[PDB]
């Protein structure tokens, strides 16, 4: 579960870089889409943090 | 000729089918922004050399 947490947290960093790239390219609609992927990864990472604390 | 023209529009319709496939390519397109800037960055270095 600690491996899944590190995978989804580095996937959130990847999407944050895609959001930065979209904003420099003026594609604000893709920046919002990337931020939505980032949010679902940080919210599932909090579920894995909870699972890991119990474990 | 008119019914054959209706048959010719089957090729035109097939062109839009490739356009819907290209729609998936538009979501993938951010990779082309990094690809295009990269080739100009090494080309600028090659021109400067």
């Amino acid at each position: 579960t600690e491996q899944r947490l590190n995978q989804d947290t580095q996937e959130a960093k990847k999407w944050e870089d895609r959001a930065k790239l979209a904003l420099t390219n003026g594609e604000e609609n893709l920046a919002r889409e990337a931020l939505a992927r980032k949010k679902s990864l940080t919210d599932t990472a909090a579920a894995y943090q909870t699972q890991l604390a119990q474990q | 000729f008119e019914r054959m023209e209706n048959k010719v529009l089957d090729m035109e319709a097939t062109s839009q089918a490739a356009g819907e496939l290209a729609g998936f390519g538009i979501e993938n397109q951010f990779a082309q922004l990094e690809a295009s800037s990269g080739v100009e960055d090494e080309l600028a270095a090659l021109k400067a050399s």
